[PDB]
């Protein structure tokens, strides 16, 4: 698939693909895909809707992970969002109510969400919320790049991918951007902040996509 | 795992970036003329200098000529005045604010309902819009 | 009270400029909208912060730009009972922010309360309302805090009193 | 651990009990009302107030109920409510003892955090838990038995009948389900059923009489038919009388029969008195463990816990199981036949601290060391806030 | 209610509970229970070694000792007496009745029982009372600290007797509304010329205890009543003790239904607030 | 659940969906004789004070449906039996009232109409007319030596106290 | 005449070529199309494709198609076919969300200005058979919020939020050929900065029926106008009220426009002293003396052209759409002046 994903894109980069079971993350150049650096991300769509469950039983719900597990998942998907700079996103909870939305029950009862509405999303970016270890997909993107050949660094950086349905939360294409110009800054250019600026990162993020 | 620290936006290039004569103002402050010092603490205001030293100063002479000014006369003072005068009038009510003192906002009130009636709420909202204030 | 008219005058006044707003996309963030006035992701969103006072206490600080503004207000507080009673009245309706949905949770620091009132809300409630809900908050709080100080005296000279007629 | 026992208060839609952790039977059941006066307060006329007993029948007075369907639906009232459960009944410095509270299933966040507002800016306590009865009621039981925080409550106070499953402690909110029967029904069916037979019964005093009655000789039967026929058959050994006094004269008596047990028979056969409800108790529990996920369900039939003053009645959870056992097993004998599903054990626990459960189990809780490592201290509330309340974990297995 | 009632319910309706199925006839059910009382205070009643036909009443304060050396067994041994048996183990007064043993009027001890916390403060009180109907003037004061952080004093002249109290306000804010009414209470003769004189020190104690390690901080408030002949003379001496021996709750009881009204008068602005903005909608 | 009828027999003979069920009565009808001890009449009886309060039966056979019709019956049978003073005045208005022709299936004025099947013709009509006449005499008859206790004049309390409650909510005189 | 289509807000709307219908967004994801039958709307078109809300309609008169653009960064072309409109997905190659959209003239392309800090020039290809655009980029570097083509569909007015009104190129020699000189340059190669004003986010540019006159309104409560053939002199004025949110001309020295005072007001240009003055309320008789009862955020001409305009449409937060007539105005108003 990751092959397909970048033909309909008309291309021959870099493919991020999430789904409920699993994320990975492939690489390819100029015709296939390459075992070596492909890796992948072992969490995904359920791991986040498990998650917005021990968030909102801390709210002071009464969800159970088995017979409310497709409720939960539709309110992930209606309201989850991935924060851009999580500092801000605490403070707009904390301070405001601008993040607080009414989330109407199968039975009718009403909840409100807020906060939950990005921390869940954000075990993406630190598995360590959840128990998992691993870096996220932020930092091992730019693994599987930066450990990569040297002749297609530029080229992969300026052709990444996104696909699957754990994908389409809203920022996220913006969020991938930060975290990879944060880690290029410090881990390959030792904090050198002005040769930066001339580092190019396109993620982009298709609509065709459904088919 | 650090470096999320940085604040990778403030080096993106795709975003944005943008007094009076004391002496003369005295001069007419002595003398007892009120509406001629306004119109004089009103002119060449330090619109483009970076410290907020020489505007802090300017602000203080304009200042100094409100709170010398008796409440029956300030109407008069304002409608002597042209819109860009009271514009800029309007920009010192507002930055006198900041600075409480004996009485001193108690006036200020008195201006800003007058200033209002001249400028109208146009001119408050040319005081929000401003990227060169005093 | 020869300060108080042109005080909420003078504030109404700003409140009616600030409270131009109109929806904005984000412009830093994909398919996100935000409060700018909050995040302040983008100075050229933002307006010049003004603040209106009635003497050195007393004070109104606002706060816009183009789809939100905030507004801190420092509240009069005479002496210890009052500053106790407002600060308990305050935390009340914070804790409450959900239900008025123009609270913010937390004041801006060096106020007693603030709103955040953003393009949403002008949207579904008439501005010139807003405006004058800001401005009817602002007496109405000082009231309910007189009336707070006399009740609580009330009451203790009743209690000093049943006390001291039984011995 | 303290020199000082926790205070454990359970206010119930109907009843209030109050007492401290440690205890086996609560100190105070007062009913959960308060009487004030109305016809602008000033001074110290909030204070003007009494609550349980002495609040029903005071002259000048008006009678409010505070609780409905088990929420507070104003917090005016219940913060007084509370003033004097803490100074007049309880007669504790609340600065000096931890809280248990209660509160139903499915209570808001908001709630809870009005709640704690109530606790700790009025009364300044240094440590406040609020725990859910269901789950209070499950660790009841242990009083008679491996233990777990699984299970069925079924608690029918005198307002309504609760089939709540629980499982590791935290209840199954989506599966609830709520039954038209309770005391309060028994009560007025037994109203009918003398009304039709017996005279010379007060027509100002016909609650009086059933209440008393039902309270003082009503139970489940096995069998209707059977019953009946032994009352017919040993009448002299089976018909009890009652005498009271007319109010009005200090004047009488009358023949006790059948309603002794079709009273309670309405549990299990809800069209008996009610039009819009005819689902028997059993079948109700049934369908509820059958909602919940299929991994739950033996442990939920294995664990059927009573709780409240209604399911005291003799032979309440024998018949019960009966009833439950047969809707279970015939449903496996329909599918062997239409193809050997392992039998499900179907246990209706009942125990001696039951007409309390609930705060018993709070009380337990209370005395436990575990209790006050999992309560939100008062610094916890000012240096985070109120919304520290909103969860408070389950502890006790 | 606004004074603290004197007598324990707890205790009452205990005993009132056993000493009526005695009265009946039935057969002693068993008894076990804890509570507790304001400042402290633990009580016990229960069945000593097993025995259901005897219910034991034990109370426990931390500061007996201190009330001990103030005539506090006498005293409780003329009200109490053949009812008064050896301490329980863990409390310091015991009360024991015999359910085959009851007095006629059963309900003439019930109330007794109910006051066993005020009858152990009685004696301090009685004796300085005694004092200074007699002249013994110099006679050193009475040092109760009822409370881990909080002090009594009781103290004798020739013209009244003296109570000083050392109380904590936990709560900051609490010293505030705690002001409000300490000022009332300065101006209580306004109401009753007759009535105690009350003064009161916020953050220090009265000079004749600058000396002694008393204590001092912001949260610190000390209260001086002064009872004079009229109070405590024979006459009124109980009723007095009733009302004095209260007071250190009666002030944080009466400063907690303060904010707990003025929480209502919050819930009534607040509704009124959301009412209006809610108007503001098309 | 209600108490059914465990009469039916795969031989049982019907008369309309009703099943003409046997019974030890001398009364004239169709009714067979019963040989056993107990028929449909005595059932119905031991069940009544049970079935009476409920408010749905399932109809699991045809022999309910007379179970059913004896039921309702019985109530009538109290509606009477409760304005008497003696077992042997009773055993009168018994009599009369069994004899008086009450509203069958088809005809309006007979609840459940729904369940029970319509006589299709003058004879299975005047046939079926026979069988719960022959029913609501046996039925009467007997209904007395249970209702009067051995002190005459004395309809019994414990079985006048149910002529307000109707079984299914439904009546014969409705 | 005010018409209340809803409560809500009517983000943009748009007119087909004879006035028969109006495409609203309201508050939405979608675009209702109502159409009147005697003196009653009736909705009859839903067209519901954007994911996120829709900011811009634009109705191409002739070949009447409708071009939507929305938040969720996409534009739409819509087609009728028979009784339908059919949405064509076009790729604006943007990561921010469309901000505004309109059909130039000769209907050979349209532009989206959007937060990316760019503007779309849109055009088909009949070659590879779909949408295309190229980007005009420098020198914007704020949110694009208003858009108006010149006459001759290549010179574009542009205003954004970081205070400029521009005049740009869109110059596509691929639908259209050299376009013929303009007082406001010769030099019209693709982005070609033509002009560029020198406070306040520019919520609405309007070009004269002619092209030689832009105007512009801000947030700083002041009207503009630039004419090119007074080598692009620029009269200010300043307005005593509340900001503008929308502007057209009527003629080619009288300007109407309205903004959150609610109600619309007319300017007119002294081209001989180079002065713009107020022409006052145009709207003279919740607690408002205005017909809408919110900003009024867009207005556009509904007959007469921007030459001799008649009647003119206006929506706002509202959720009204008020048509106002020209000469109705000049008589209820003795003093009204116009040109
Ligand atoms: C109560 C309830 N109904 C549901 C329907 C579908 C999925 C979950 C649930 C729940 C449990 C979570 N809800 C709550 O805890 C509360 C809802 C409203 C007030 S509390």
């Amino acid at each position: 698939q990751a092959v397909l994903t970048l033909y309909a894109q008309g291309l021959l980069g870099v493919v991020v693909d999430s789904g409920d079971g699993v994320t990975h993350i492939c690489p390819v150049y100029e015709g296939f895909s390459l075992p070596h650096l492909t890796r992948r991300l072992d969490i995904a769509g359920r791991d986040i809707t498990r998650y917005l469950i021990k968030l909102l039983l801390l709210r002071g719900y009464a969800f159970n992970h088995s017979a409310d597990f497709e409720t939960v998942r539709m309110i992930k998907e209606k309201l989850c969002y991935v924060g851009y700079n999580i500092e801000q996103e605490q403070k707009l909870a904390l301070e405001t109510t601008v993040l607080v939305e009414s989330y109407t029950l199968p039975d009718g009862r009403i909840i409100k969400v807020g906060g939950e509405r990005f921390e869940a999303p954000e075990a993406l970016f630190q598995p360590h919320l959840i128990n998992v270890e691993g870096v996220g997909v932020a930092e091992l993107l730019f693994n599987t790049i930066q450990a990569a050949d040297i002749d297609t660094r530029s080229e992969f950086y300026k052709h990444i991918v996104l696909s699957g349905g754990s994908t389409m939360y809203p920022g996220l294409p913006s969020r991938l951007e930060r975290e990879l110009k944060q880690l290029y800054l410090e881990r390959v250019l030792k904090g050198d902040v002005e040769k930066l600026s001339k580092f190019k990162i396109r993620i982009e993020d298709p609509p065709r996509r459904k088919h | 795992a650090r470096f999320r620290k940085v604040d990778v936006g403030e080096y993106d290039e795709n975003k944005f970036v943008d007094g009076p004569d004391e002496g003369e103002v005295d001069s007419c402050l002595r003398q007892g003329n009120m509406t001629a010092a306004l119109q004089a603490a009103l002119k060449n205001p330090p619109i483009n200098t970076k410290s907020q030293a020489v505007k802090d100063r300017a602000g203080s002479i304009v200042l100094k000529v409100l709170i010398s000014f008796k409440a029956n006369d300030i109407e008069k003072a304002v409608q002597s005045l042209d819109k860009n005068g009271v514009d800029l009038l309007m920009k010192y009510i507002y930055k006198g604010f900041e600075s409480p003192s004996d009485n001193s906002s108690a006036v200020l009130l008195q201006w800003h309902e007058k200033a209002l009636a001249a400028g109208g709420v146009g001119s408050i909202v040319r005081v929000l819009t401003a990227r060169k204030t005093v | 009270t020869a300060t108080l008219r042109p005080y909420l005058s003078a504030v109404r006044a700003t409140l009616q400029a600030a409270l131009c707003l109109e929806n904005f996309s984000s412009q830093v963030v994909e398919r996100h909208n935000k409060p700018e006035v909050e995040v302040r992701s983008s100075k050229e969103l933002l307006l010049q912060p003004v603040t209106i006072s009635r003497n050195e206490k007393e004070k109104v600080l606002i706060e816009g730009s183009i789809n939100s503004v905030r507004v801190s207000i420092a509240v009069k507080q005479a002496d210890e009972i009052e500053k106790i009673l407002c600060h308990k009245f305050m935390r009340f309706m914070m804790m409450r922010a959900e239900n008025f949905f123009i609270l913010r949770r937390k004041p801006v620091e060096g106020y007693d309360i603030s709103f955040l009132i953003t393009n949403f809300h002008t949207e579904q409630m008439y501005k010139h309302k807003l405006v004058d809900f800001v401005i009817h908050f602002m007496e109405e709080i000082d009231k309910e805090i007189s009336e707070m100080k006399l009740s609580v005296n009330a009451r203790a000279r009743i209690v000093a009193e049943e006390f001291l007629k039984n011995f | 651990a303290g020199r000082l026992p926790a205070c454990v208060v359970d206010c119930g839609t109907g009843y209030t009990k109050l007492g401290y952790a440690g205890n086996t039977e609560p100190q105070f059941i007062i009913p959960s009302c308060i009487a004030i006066k109305e016809s602008v307060m000033k001074g110290v006329d909030d204070l003007d107030f009494f609550i349980g007993d002495e609040a029903i029948e005071k002259p000048t007075y008006a009678t409010k109920w505070p609780i409905r369907h088990g929420i507070v639906e104003d917090w005016d009232l219940m913060e007084r409510f509370m003033e004097q459960v803490i100074f007049k009944y309880l007669r504790a410095e609340p600065e000096d003892h931890y809280f248990l509270l209660t509160e139903p299933p499915l209570n808001t966040p908001e709630n809870r955090e009005y709640t704690a507002e109530i606790m700790f800016e009025s009364f300044n306590v240094p440590g406040l838990y609020i725990a859910v009865q269901a789950v209070l009621a499950l660790a009841a039981s242990w009083t008679s038995r491996e233990r777990t925080l699984t299970g069925t409550v079924i608690d029918s106070g005198d307002g309504v009948t609760h089939v709540i499953p629980v499982a590791e402690g935290y209840v199954i909110g989506s599966c609830i389900k709520h039954i038209p029967i309770a005391g309060r029904d028994i009560t007025y069916f037994i109203q009918q059923l003398l009304r039709d037979r017996e005279v010379g019964i007060p027509p100002e005093q016909s609650l009086e009489t059933a209440k008393a009655v039902k309270e003082r000789y009503s139970y489940v039967c096995p069998d209707l038919v059977k019953e009946f026929n032994k009352y017919d058959t040993d009448g002299s050994k089976w018909i009890k009388q009652y005498t009271g006094i007319n109010a009005i004269s200090k004047k009488f008596s009358i023949d006790v029969g059948y309603e002794r047990f079709l009273g309670p028979e309405i549990f299990f056969h809800p069209e008996f008195a009610n039009p819009d409800f005819t689902q028997p108790i059993s079948e109700v529990v049934d369908e509820v463990i059958q909602n919940c996920p299929i991994d739950v369900r033996r442990p939920l039939y294995k664990n059927i816990v009573l709780s409240g003053g209604s399911t005291m009645f003799r032979d309440f959870g024998r018949r019960l199981q009966r009833d439950l056992k047969r809707t279970v097993d015939a449903r496996l004998k329909l599918s062997e036949e239409l193809s050997k599903p392992k039998p499900i054990d179907v246990q209706v626990i009942t125990h001696h601290m039951q007409r309390y459960a609930v705060w018993f189990g709070g009380s337990m809780l209370a005395s436990t060391p575990e209790f006050y490592q999992v309560c939100h201290t008062k610094k916890d509330y000012e240096e985070i806030g109120p919304s520290i309340c909103r969860h408070n974990p389950v502890f006790g297995v | 209610m606004i004074l603290l009632e004197v007598n324990n319910r707890i205790i009452e309706e205990t005993l009132a509970l056993k000493f009526e199925n005695a009265a009946a006839g039935n057969k002693p059910e068993a008894v076990e229970v804890t509570f507790a009382d304001f400042d402290g205070v633990l009580y016990h009643i229960s069945n000593p070694n097993g025995d259901k036909t005897k219910v034991m009443v034990s109370i426990s304060l931390k500061f007996y000792k201190e009330l001990q050396a103030h005539g506090a067994d006498e005293l409780l041994k003329r009200v109490y007496g053949s009812y008064l048996v050896n301490p329980e183990s863990g409390y310091n007064v015991s009360l024991l009745y015999d359910l085959e043993n009851l007095p006629a009027s059963k309900d003439s001890i019930v109330h007794q029982a109910g006051m066993l916390k005020r009858n152990c403060f009685a004696s301090v009180f009685e004796k300085y009372f005694q004092f200074q109907e007699e002249g013994k003037e110099g006679e050193n004061r009475a040092v109760i600290h009822y409370r881990d952080d909080e002090t009594m004093y009781v103290e004798s002249k020739k013209d009244r007797v003296t109570v000083v109290f050392s109380t904590v306000f936990k709560d900051d804010d609490d010293v505030v509304i705690g002001k409000v009414f300490m000022q009332e209470f300065k101006e209580g003769r306004r109401a009753s010329h007759t009535a105690p004189q009350v003064l009161f020190s916020h953050r220090e104690p009265p000079l004749e205890l600058k000396d002694t390690d008393a204590a001092v901080g912001d949260n610190i408030g000390y209260i001086t009543f002064v009872l004079f002949p009229r109070h405590t003379n024979a006459s009124a001496r109980d009723n007095t003790i009733n009302l004095i021996h209260t007071f250190r709750d009666y002030l944080h009881y009466h400063i907690k239904c303060s904010k707990a009204y003025i929480h209502t008068r919050m819930r009534a602005k607040t509704s009124d607030f959301l009412k209006v903005l809610n108007r503001a909608r098309p | 659940p209600a108490y059914h009828s465990s009469l039916m027999d795969p031989d049982t003979k019907l008369i309309g969906n009703m099943a003409l069920l046997p019974i030890r009565s001398q009364f004239k009808g169709p009714a067979p004789r019963e040989t056993k001890d107990t028929d449909i009449v005595d059932e119905a009886i031991y069940y009544f004070k049970a079935n009476v309060f409920f408010k749905n039966y399932e109809i699991k056979n045809e022999a309910d449906r007379t179970l059913i019709y004896i039921t309702l019956y019985i109530s009538e049978c109290l509606k009477k039996l409760q304005k008497c003073n003696s077992k042997s005045q009773g055993e009168k208005e018994m009599y009369t009232l069994g004899i008086t022709n009450f509203p069958i299936p088809g005809e309006p004025g007979f609840p459940l109409n729904a369940i029970y099947a319509k006589p299709a013709n003058k004879q299975e009509d005047e046939v079926m007319r026979a069988y719960l006449q022959q029913l609501r005499q046996e039925t009467g008859l007997r209904l007395c030596e249970k209702v009067f206790d051995p002190q005459n004049d004395k309809p019994s309390k414990w079985w006048t106290c149910f002529v307000k409650r109707q079984f299914m909510n439904k009546s014969l005189s409705g | 005449a005010y018409h209340s289509f809803l409560v809500e807000p009517i983000s943009c709307h748009a007119w087909n070529k004879d006035r028969t219908q109006i495409a609203i967004c309201p508050n939405n994801h979608e675009v209702h199309i109502y159409e009147k039958s005697g003196n009653k709307w009736v909705q009859v078109h839903e067209l519901k494709e954007h994911n996120g809300q829709v900011t811009g309609i634009d109705w191409a008169p002739d070949s009447n198609r409708i071009v939507t653009c929305g938040t969720d960064r996409n534009a739409y072309v819509w087609t009728l076919k028979g009784r339908t409109w059919k949405p064509t997905l076009v790729i604006l190659r943007i990561n921010r969300a469309a901000r505004c959209v309109r059909w130039a003239p000769n209907e050979k392309k349209f532009a989206v200005g959007s937060g990316s800090r760019v503007i779309s020039i849109c055009y088909f290809e009949q070659e590879n058979d779909w949408w295309v655009c190229k980007h005009i980029k420098k020198p914007i570097r704020s949110t694009v919020l208003s858009l108006d083509w010149h006459p001759n569909s290549v010179l574009l007015a542009a205003g954004s939020c970081d205070f400029k009104c521009r005049i740009f190129s869109a110059y596509i020699k691929e639908v259209e050929e050299r376009p013929a000189p303009t007082p406001w340059g010769s030099k019209m190669p693709f982005g070609e900065l033509m002009f560029e004003s020198s406070c306040g986010w520019v919520h609405g540019v309007c070009f004269s029926a002619n092209g030689s006159r832009v105007a512009w309104v801000s947030h700083d409560s002041t009207v503009c106008l630039a004419d090119a053939d007074k080598k692009m002199a620029v009269a200010t004025l300043a307005s005593e009220t509340l900001p503008l949110l929308a502007v057209t001309f009527i003629t080619e020295s009288s300007l109407v426009a309205a903004g959150h005072d609610c109600f619309p007001v007319l300017f007119t240009y002294d081209s001989a002293a180079g002065k713009l003055s107020f022409g006052g309320r145009l709207d003279v008789p919740a607690g408002l003396d205005s017909l809408h009862k919110n900003s009024v955020s867009q207005i556009s001409v509904l007959s007469g052209g921007k030459a001799k305009c008649s009647q003119f449409c206006t929506t706002g937060m509202d959720g009204g759409m008020s048509i106002w007539d020209v000469r109705s105005l000049e008589s209820a108003l003795k003093d009204l002046k116009i040109v």
